[PDB]
DNA sequence: TAAATTCTGATTAGGAAT
DNA sequence: ATTCCTAATCAGAATTTA
């Protein structure tokens, strides 16, 4: 019994008005429209949700019928817009996962706007799908999902993998894997610009030199030098302690062998370096200086209960540690070292074997326990490529399984005023009670030095080729570092002076004070070192490497191939010209090292390569050795200094770093480009304040974002 | 009346 | 016979560079 | 030892060729 | 169009010195 249309053709006037693209002079055009169709003895109507036949041994499609029409080819067509299953979106195989007991509901689909035209013969059966308001009463929810076969509470959009709802103010920020503070700083500067006073209250990083940098630039931030998983265990145990405690002169007591009167409790931790799991308090002993403070397990403190009550009552008032709900935003850039294509020792078959990669899971475990209003997570583009993006999709799947609105974007650092490329992945999450923030469009042009993976090309934050406006010209190396005075290979001065005025627009911006940046970390009045040239120090190469870069010529594109003893051959493979015996330095080791000739089949121009003023550095990285990269200063006999690298990363000059030189390089190399975080910070603040507009995923930053 | 000092044990 | 399988279905290029 | 020094893979977007 | 090849990836690991 063949499939046919039921009823009278839709009145011509109303048919053309509702579906105008089907009439008039390769979209399928219609001869007439219908309101109903019968397929396999079942009557279907406009608006019905149906199962639709798909490929062999593939899950049936789910669609909302929007048109019943006979084409101009005498065939019977219907149009539906597709519902996405969780696994139909970009999550794919990561629908299997679990985050704090949350899993993906099999009955939860996502209404898209993707349409298609198919013959009536594809319709399998009807299906009752209900629309659940995410902000409904949970009781009214249950009775509504009780009624349904499937349900949806959000839409899905291929562009930027958006899951989203249908149809001075202060805010607290927690920086997981905070580093020296690049991402958390930018967010609050951009927030402040939008009118939101976002404050980094908590920062967790197990590198002490990074915490020393972030604490110095943000004195009010409670920055904890500890692993993220220990921070998580501490948060759980903190809630229990808070629950327990909340609302003349002492006589001496005898003390046993190792019993001492306490003065106050000055710290709290869970486990740690030399300790095992459990709560420890930093005890200050009466009559003893802070140097004699020690960490003690809580079971050793049963004889000082009021000191614990005082510490918890007191710390809960200042929120030294967040309880669930205290945290408005959670940002974090978990390690990329197990993911990035630089690492020739990754294992694509077990992408979570690396403890670095597991921190992605621990990030979302902390999100799951605190339920912040907004989640911002950054990592590298390989997170969508390594192990077929396993860890990228794991992160997105965790957010939506927790019923967060989510979006995925790829942002190019140079596009916001940097002589970098540095494309990074940014994952937005937002509760159903909040507005999902957008991605800010590029304000500058760049020299393109990398592309997005084909599976995620629709998450690239950029203008369409057909609609690009004139942006600011691309920033080059000279625009960032021509400001700075000359320094040598050995340069140990933490703090020196500028040897001149800023020459360029970027240099005038990067030199702005804290007040001018809207950096309120020191509140009223400037903080320290505004006016000083901080950390303008290169990696102090050894004697061999120094004399090696001393011999690299001051040319554009000069590298190790310019040293005496090496010449080019066929197919640009480096060799020795036997005319010259192998040159040795004063050390007796070769002028050119063997690995430089062995690097990438002897085809690389990177070893001991020199940068030039009209070039860009594609990625500022944590390592500064000139062995396998182009990092030699254009005119001087050294590599780029920490401060030069930080400028390429967008750090304001006042942002002082601490630790050894190698550690300072790691801090700027791991950072989120501060202008990138400042742009996202504006979109976060505009969304937080309910002052955003429309469903569009992309946002043109206001002229005010690029100052005078 | 006057209370007793609060003590703890010091692990070394 | 068997129920015919239904069709389920390029994006504009994004321009980061100045000219193209 | 722990510090320094020496080495260097697996993919893939996109660019040259044709 | 097709092949081919380059460039690009918030390095780790082995080995060699003090
Ligand atoms: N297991 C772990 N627990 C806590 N912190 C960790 C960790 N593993 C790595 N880290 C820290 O996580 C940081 C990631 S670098 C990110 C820096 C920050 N997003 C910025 O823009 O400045 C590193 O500094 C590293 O010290």
């Amino acid at each position: 019994h063949e499939p046919e249309f039921i009823g009278s053709p839709v009145a011509a006037d109303e048919a053309r008005s509702n579906w105008p693209k089907r009439y008039g002079r390769e979209e399928l055009k219609a001869r007439c429209h219908y309101r109903s169709a019968k397929v396999d003895n079942v009557v279907y109507c406009l608006g019905d949700d149906v199962y639709v036949k798909a490929g062999e041994n593939e899950a049936d499609y789910i669609g909302r019928i929007t048109e019943f029409f006979e084409g101009t080819d005498q065939c019977h067509y219907f149009t539906c817009r597709w519902f996405f299953r969780a696994e139909d979106t970009v999550i794919n195989s990561l629908v299997s996962i679990s985050v704090d007991g949350h899993k993906h509901d099999p009955r939860r689909v996502f209404l898209s706007e993707e349409k298609n035209d198919n013959v009536l013969d594809c319709i399998i059966s009807k299906v009752k799908i209900v629309h659940v308001d995410p902000n409904m009463d949970p009781k009214a929810k249950a009775q509504l999902i009780e009624s349904c076969d499937l349900y949806y509470d959000m839409s899905y959009s291929v562009a930027y993998s958006t899951f989203a709802n249908i149809s001075t103010r202060t805010a607290t920020l927690l920086d997981l894997y905070s580093g020296c503070g690049g991402m958390s700083t930018g967010l609050c500067l951009g927030a402040a610009l939008s009118g939101l006073k976002l404050e980094t209250r908590w920062a967790v990083d197990f590198n002490s030199f990074a915490c020393q940098s972030l604490k110095y630039n943000h004195p009010q931030t409670e920055v904890r030098n500890e692993k993220a998983d220990e921070f998580l265990a501490l948060l759980k145990e903190w809630a229990v302690l808070c629950k327990k405690y909340v609302q003349q002169a002492d006589e001496d007591s005898p003390l046993d062998k190792d019993e001492f009167v306490v003065e106050k409790l000055v710290g709290i931790c869970y486990g740690g370096s030399d300790r095992e799991n459990g709560i420890y308090f930093k005890v200050q002993w009466e009559g003893y200086g802070p140097e004699e403070d020690t960490w003690e397990p809580i079971d050793n403190l049963s004889d000082c209960p009021q000191k614990i009550r005082e510490f918890v009552q007191e710390g809960h008032k200042r929120k030294i540690l967040p309880l669930p709900g205290d945290v408005d935003v959670i940002c974090g850039g978990p390690p990329c070292q197990g993911i990035s294509g630089f690492n020739r020792y990754r294992n694509r078959d077990e992408p979570l074997k690396d403890e670095k990669n597991k921190q992605m899971v621990t990030f979302m475990d902390i999100v799951a326990y605190l339920k912040p209003k907004y989640v911002l997570m950054e990592n590298v583009v390989d997170i969508l490529k390594f192990a077929d993006g396993y860890l990228g999709k794991y992160a997105l799947s965790c957010l939506v399984a927790m019923k967060y609105q989510a979006r995925l974007g790829m942002m190019v650092a140079g596009c916001y005023g940097l002589p970098q490329f540095r494309m990074r992945v940014f994952l937005w999450g937002a509760l159903s009670s909040m507005v999902l923030p957008k991605y800010p469009l590029p304000t500058y042009d760049v020299v393109v030095r990398g592309g997005a993976p084909n599976a995620f090309s629709q998450c690239m934050v950029a203008y369409d080729e057909t609609q690009k406006p004139s942006l600011k010209k691309a920033l080059l190396l000279g625009d960032a570092i021509s400001d700075l005075p000359k320094v040598q290979n050995h340069q140990p001065n933490d703090v020196m002076e500028y040897g001149g005025s800023p020459k360029t627009e970027f240099q005038r911006y990067i030199r702005l004070s804290r007040k001018d940046m809207l950096d309120w970390s020191f509140g009223e009045g400037a903080g320290p070192d505004e006016g000083k040239l901080l950390d303008h120090q290169p990696l102090r190469l050894n004697n061999d490497d120094y004399e090696r870069v001393q011999q690299i010529p001051v040319k554009k594109g000069a590298n190790f191939r310019d040293l005496k003893g090496v010449r080019v051959g066929a197919n640009n493979i480096v060799e020795w010209d036997p005319e010259i015996e192998r040159v040795k330095l004063s050390s007796g080791k070769p002028l050119v090292p063997d690995y430089a000739m062995s690097f990438i089949k002897g085809k690389s121009l990177k070893p001991f390569g020199r940068l030039w003023w009209d070039e860009t550095v594609p990625t500022v990285v944590t390592r500064a050795e000139p062995h396998n990269q182009v990092i030699i200063h254009p005119t001087q006999a050294r590599v780029l200094t920490i401060r030069e690298n930080a400028r390429l990363q967008g750090f304001p000059d006042y942002y002082r770093l601490f630790g050894p030189i190698k550690e300072k390089y790691i801090q700027v190399g791991n950072a989120v480009a501060v202008p990138v975080a400042r742009a996202l910070g504006y979109c976060l603040g505009q969304a937080y304040l309910g002052e955003s507009e429309g469903s569009d995923p992309l946002y043109q930053l206001p002229p005010s974002f690029t100052s005078v | 009346s006057a209370r007793t000092k609060q003590t703890a044990r010091k692990s070394t | 016979r068997t129920k015919q399988t239904a069709r389920k279905s390029k994006a504009p290029r994004k321009q980061l560079a100045t000219k193209a």
